C-alpha cells in the first residue's frame, strides 16, 4: 500500500532534509556537479521513541519510486559462522 | 509484569501496549469475594461468617 507524504505532519522540516540527500542526487547530480562537491550519501534519523522515524521512512519508500530494499537489522544474523557476513 | 519501572520506553507507550491496566490489591469487600469462591470446594458449615475474615 500507499501512505500519503502529507498524511505525515508536523515535521514538515524534516522531510525537506531528507530530500536534500535522497530526492536531488537522483535527478540532478549537475547541480552538486557545479559547486564542485561530492553527492552526500548515509543518513542517520534519530529520536525519543515514538516520534515518527519509522512512519517517515515508510512514506518516503512508497513514493520515491526507486527499488526498495527493506531490512529489520536483527533479522540478518544467522547462527552458522559468517553467513551474517555473506547477507549483508 | 511485574516490575513495569524497569522495562525501557519502547517495549511501553501508547501503539504498541495501548492499555496499561494496573492491579490493585484486594479491598477489604473483595476479600470477602474472594474467600467465598476457594471455599465452596471444600466442606464449609454455616459457623463461618466470611464477612468476619475478610
Ligand atoms: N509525526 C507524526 N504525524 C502523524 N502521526 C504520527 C507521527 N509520528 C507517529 N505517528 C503515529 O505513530 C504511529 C507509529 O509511530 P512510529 O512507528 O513511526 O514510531 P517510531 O519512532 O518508528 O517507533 P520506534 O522507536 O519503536 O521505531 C504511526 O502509525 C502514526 O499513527
Amino acid at each position: 500500500g500507499e501512505i500519503t507524504f502529507d498524511g505525515i505532519g508536523g515535521l514538515t522540516e524534516q522531510i525537506r532534509e531528507l530530500r536534500e540527500v535522497i530526492e536531488l542526487p537522483l535527478k540532478n547530480p549537475e547541480i552538486f556537479q557545479r559547486v564542485g562537491i561530492k553527492p552526500p550519501k548515509g543518513v542517520l534519523l534519530y529520536g525519543p521513541p515514538g516520534t515518527g522515524k519509522t512512519l517517515l521512512a515508510k512514506a518516503v519508500a512508497a513514493t520515491i519510486g526507486a527499488n526498495f530494499i527493506f531490512s529489520p537489522a536483527s533479522g540478518i544474523v544467522d547462527k552458522y559462522i559468517g553467513e551474517s557476513a555473506r547477507i549483508i | 509484569t511485574n516490575r513495569v519501572d524497569v522495562l525501557d520506553p519502547a517495549l511501553l507507550r501508547s501503539g504498541r501496549l495501548d492499555r496499561k491496566i494496573e492491579f490493585p490489591l484486594p479491598s477489604e469487600d473483595s476479600r470477602a469475594q474472594i474467600l467465598q469462591i476457594h471455599s465452596r470446594k471444600m466442606t464449609t458449615d454455616d459457623d463461618i461468617n466470611w464477612q468476619e475474615l475478610a
